[PDB]
């Protein structure tokens, strides 16, 4: 659950002990955790039995948190609660590097975002993949 | 039908709505539509009463929303709690002779306590990208 | 919409006050940048990206990696100069190199097997009438495996290698029978086997149903542990049944047609003279009954001593191949602090150790981001080059980091199992059971941090989150507003705006649409002052900085807020000290935490608890297992003495388990575990051996101690025969040394000493037990 700029008490009284007032009660649930980091978004992961379902289960939790998503801020409603089926280690880091400097930081970012970062979610197996560094935009450096 | 798995129903039905939820109207959509596998008759009946008269029925029902309704919803087996009784609020019962006395409408009223009573962003200061020779991050807070 | 940096200077703005038409680059310095600058990444050192991949649920991980390699490889072709592809992180590998090893000591423990029965044989023809029989079990229990929905992970090989020792048994024995039926009787090899099967029929059954009855119990348990024991479970117990019908069908057709004639190399006195001189020696045991019931009473004392002190874990740390260091800096860090910091341990293991290649992301970090949080991935060079282990090189990054730079660095190893916790150690959650605040439940936390500093069970048992840290709350001054003649409303504006980095909308950049990103430019955001020097219009005409209508104020909060169960919580790391088990410092937590104030909880996490789990259940999974096998050894010999006989060798096989446990310092892990049950059923296949014979000559009117002292020197042979061929084949698991070994170590060990337990002390007690047992009633 994602509330931008928002600080982690915020996220903790209007967005997490909504969500945890129904992640409580779902099938087979072995424990469940929640953690709100300074970056403006919560992590709620509910932990099921060993060897439970993980789709039926991961639908138990979308018909709970159907239940609390209209009590969520509008920022967050409007940005989108994303439930999937995780998990915790990285199976691997691809990496782009520019040895001979001919790219910065940003530029390697924004090649790796725009053509990479797709087709390796287009492969089969893949999850997910985060990727550490942003897209290009044009930012404007106000100055007040 | 009876002893039809209630879980893929409920998703079924789920599914079915997912197709007739942009054509409600938006308040219906932005208020959610709960979809939960329900059921006819109350198990148990919690109650808090005050026999000495020192808590009003509003204070029993703000004590109970805020401190006993979640962590009774929060018990394993516990599938909903209907709170027979409304969270305290800051309620403005405005005149209207008074308010066309002066000339203003309601809406004005609505105007000046969303201007005068506001939520502002938190924001981080020295947030990247610092100014290279930075070594302090305070989050900052607003009180608005 | 605009595309270009021109286009967006020039972007008109009507001034408010004088009127002159400004363009946005009069107000603001416009550029490209990213979206956002939350983290960073150094691959070698040098400045560079990454995408970290993680597993879909239930995916594979081989095959993911070989998916993803090969795209790479594919896109490799349009990178612009200047762009290197690299994969400076890979797990996979290990994954392809462990299953590869265990496969190797399957195969390995398939050819000392064989050579043993080879070498008690001495014909490749009587050898590989049993031979056959492994493969083809094993290729059913694969069948078997696929219409249940299993895999080929190291568990089921793990069950594989266990069972080639146990698979061959059958077969074993009824080659061992139809051989020596040729050798005293001389009788064709068709009605000799047909007079071996109606010997050893029901000994075959017997010996099958016991040792697939004890493992069933295990894979009911609940937990990982049992997801653990079920892939064991079914692996050994279809590998048992498959070999059972094969003794019961293939071997006697094998033993009918493809057996030559006896016609045919110092094993065979010596190897006569010892059966000779151990029937001896059991009849010099015999004679004291007592003594040696006695004896086993306090062997059974020792090894229930020994299975209740002896230190208990969940699953063996491993050499990966790499390793983690999670560096927490405390809150007002910034990211330059933190590059620092991943600098100095950058260049502490550039050029001095032997990896292969460490990457650090800046701003991301398993439990929180941040600018003070950063994670680097350094992989070990290798395990055929390498030098120092994972281990005795965190412990090397540890010390040469918590004395250097500020934070709290700390290296750390891979976990046991992929996606139970990520990293190797205990894990506990410190909870706020009576609504004592998050103040209270901090200063609780930092003292058993202050409880744990001086334990020598406990290293570094850190917290594993983010710190508390200084907060500046602005408070406005309302009645200055109203006096001043400010809107309020303007005031929060120019607040929210002046810290906030707003997004507006999209423009298209070379065929994309990307962001338009708007913020106070970063040499305006950065100190406090700054923020009281942003500007209003007042009432007079005349701006009033915020300096005058706000007031900061200075406050300790907790920067991240966990919560678990429910109540508000905190991670708690740790890792438990070099020699301790993990059981004992989970013990030791809890005592630890009964020493803290009321109302604080704690709960055990991902490993922790799963291994709470094991241990709370290793008690129910023998006593089940051990009545199971006591009820179907009734039910198969029509007694209640003959399974109390083969029931009283459990504990020697047990003795032998816990001695070779204690003597190469390994823990009571769940491999552990599984070696005690296949032990026991094991020790109850030996017992069996005897215990039946004995019965039958019993019945067949001799004398009940020379029947036994028969049975025994008849049966000798062939359990000699299968206990070596299973010790023989569970070496490879013992000795073996290569990457991915503590795993092997840990799961043969205690099956090697059982075994050598259950055979020199099962030869020489079995007949004492049958004898006693039988006596006394």
């Amino acid at each position: 659950a994602t509330y931008p700029g928002a600080t982690a008490k915020t996220i903790n009284d209007s967005v997490v002990t909504l969500i945890e007032r129904e992640l409580s009660g779902v099938k087979n649930l072995l424990y469940y955790s929640a953690t709100t980091d300074t970056s403006g978004t919560a992590e709620i992961t509910a932990t099921f039995k060993p060897g439970t379902d993980v789709e039926m289960a991961q639908v138990d939790v979308q018909n709970k948190i159907k239940a609390v998503e209209a009590r969520l801020p509008q920022v967050v409603r409007q940005q989108g609660l994303q439930v999937e089926a995780s998990s915790s280690g990285f199976l691997m880091l691809v990496g782009i590097n520019s040895p001979n400097n001919q790219y910065s930081e940003v530029d390697l970012s924004d090649y790796l975002v725009r053509n990479v970062v797709e087709e390796l979610k287009r492969v089969e197996g893949v999850g997910k993949v985060q990727s550490f560094g942003a897209e290009k935009a044009m930012r404007i450096w106000v100055d007040p | 039908k009876p002893g039809t798995d209630v879980e893929m129903a409920q998703v079924d039905v789920q599914n079915k709505i997912k197709a007739v939820e942009a054509r409600l109207p938006q308040v219906v959509r932005q208020q959610g539509l709960q979809v939960e596998a329900s059921s006819s008759g109350f198990l148990m009946l919690v109650g808090i009463n005050s026999p000495n008269n020192q808590y009003s029925e509003v204070d029993l029902s703000d004590y109970l929303v805020r401190n006993v309704v979640e962590e009774l919803k929060r018990v394993e087996g516990v599938g909903k709690v209907q709170s027979f009784g409304a969270e305290k609020a800051m309620r403005i019962w405005v005149d209207p002779n008074k308010l066309v006395s002066y000339g203003l409408s309601i809406s004005d009223v609505n105007n000046a306590i969303r201007e005068n009573n506001v939520e502002i962003a938190p924001g981080r200061l020295g947030d990247l990208p610092a100014e290279k020779g930075q070594l302090i991050t305070i989050p900052l807070s607003a009180q608005g | 919409q605009l595309s270009s940096l021109e286009q967006f200077k020039n972007i008109s703005l009507k001034s408010k006050t004088n009127g002159s038409v400004i363009k946005l680059s009069d107000v603001a310095n416009v550029e490209i940048g990213s979206q956002a600058y939350n983290f960073a990444i150094l691959e070698n050192g040098k400045p560079a990206t990454a995408a970290a991949i993680q597993l879909s649920p239930g995916a594979n991980a081989v095959k993911t990696a070989e998916g993803v390699r090969a795209k790479i490889e594919e896109l490799k072709l349009n990178l612009p100069e200047g762009m290197e592809f690299s994969i400076p992180y890979d797990t996979a590998p290990f994954v392809k190199i462990s299953i590869e090893k265990v496969i190797h000591t399957l195969l390995e423990a398939m050819v000392l097997v064989f050579i043993v029965m080879y070498l008690f044989l001495h014909n490749v023809r009587y050898t590989l009438i049993p031979a056959i029989v492994a493969p083809i079990a094993l290729l059913g229990t694969f069948t078997v495996m696929l219409l249940a929905g299993f895999s080929i992970n190291v568990l089921t090989m793990f069950g594989m290698v266990l069972a080639i020792g146990i698979i061959v048994d059958d077969a074993i024995v009824v080659v061992e029978n139809v051989e020596r039926i040729m050798a005293t009787e001389g009788l064709s090899p068709k009605d000799a086997t047909s007079k071996a099967m109606k010997e050893i029929t029901s000994p075959i059954i017997g010996i099958t149903l016991v040792l697939a009855a004890v493992f069933l119990p295990m894979a009911f348990a609940s937990g990982s542990v049992g997801v653990i024991y079920k892939q064991f479970t079914l692996t050994m117990s279809v590998s048992i049944l498959f070999s059972a019908l094969l003794a019961l069908i293939l071997t006697p057709a094998l033993c009918a047609t493809i057996l030559k004639p006896i016609d045919g190399a110092w094993f065979d006195r010596s190897f006569d003279k010892v059966t000779k001189k151990y029937e001896l020696m059991l009849l010099k045991i015999i004679k004291h009954t007592v003594p040696m019931m006695v004896i086993f009473l306090v062997i059974t004392g020792i090894t229930f001593a020994g299975m209740k002190y002896w230190p208990t874990a969940f699953m063996p740390e491993e050499d990966q191949g790499w390793f983690m260091t999670s560096f927490q800096l405390p809150s007002d860090a910034t990211a330059e602090r933190t590059r620092n910091v991943v600098n100095q341990f950058e260049n502490n293991l550039k050029d001095n150790p032997d990896v292969k290649s460490n990457t650090a992301i800046l701003g991301w970090g398993f439990s929180g981001a941040g600018q003070n949080v950063a994670v680097a991935f350094t992989t070990l060079k290798d395990f055929k080059e390498r030098t120092s282990s994972a281990s005795k090189m965190t412990s090397d990054v540890n010390s040469s980091m918590a004395n250097s730079t500020e934070g709290e660095t700390m290296a750390v190893l891979p976990p046991a199992i992929d996606e139970l916790g990520t990293f190797s150690g205990f894990s506990l959650r410190l909870q706020d059971r009576a609504n004592l605040g998050m103040p209270a439940l901090l200063a609780a936390q930092d003292e058993l941090m202050a409880m744990a500093a001086k334990n020598k069970k406990f290293y570094m048992v850190w917290n594993e989150g983010l710190p508390q840290g200084d907060n500046i709350s602005l408070k406005i001054d309302r009645e200055k507003l109203s006096a001043l003649g400010v809107k309020f409303s303007d005031v929060s504006d120019i607040i929210s705006t002046s810290m906030g980095s707003m997004y507006i909308n999209d423009f298209p950049n070379q065929g994309r649409m990307q962001q338009v990103i708007v913020q106070v430019e970063a040499k305006s955001r950065m100190q406090l002052k700054d923020i009281l020097n942003l500007k209003v219009m007042g009432s007079s005409g005349q701006l009033v900085s915020l300096s005058e209508v706000v007031t900061p104020q200075w406050n300790k909060a907790p920067q991240q807020y966990n919560r678990y169960n429910g109540r508000p919580s905190l991670s708690i790391a740790g890792i438990p000290n070099f020699d301790t088990s993990s059981g004992e410092a989970m013990r030791e937590m809890e005592q630890l935490i009964a020493k803290l104030p009321k109302g604080i909880g704690y709960e055990w996490t991902g490993i922790s608890l799963q291994e709470k789990q094991s241990e709370s259940q290793m008690a129910f999974l023998l006593g089940l297992s051990m009545l199971v096998v006591f009820l179907v050894l009734a039910a198969l010999y029509e007694s209640w003495a003959i399974p109390l006989s083969v029931m009283l060798v459990v504990p020697l096989g047990i003795f032998g388990a816990i001695i070779a446990i204690m003597s190469r310092g390994l823990m009571n892990d769940v491999f552990f575990k599984i070696g005690l049950i296949t032990i026991i059923g094991l020790s109850a296949k030996n017992a069996i051996l005897i215990v039946e014979f004995a019965k039958m000559l019993k019945e067949e009117g001799m004398s009940l101690i020379e029947a036994t002292v028969a049975a025994a020197k008849l049966r000798l042979r062939p359990i000699l025969m299968t206990s070596l061929a299973f010790t023989c084949g569970v070496i490879p698991l013992v000795i073996a040394t290569g990457a991915s070994s503590e795993t092997q170590h840990a799961l043969g060990t205690g099956v090697f000493g059982g075994m050598i337990s259950a055979t020199i002390l099962a030869i020489f007690f079995v007949p004492v037990f049958f004898i006693f047992i039988l006596g006394a009633v």
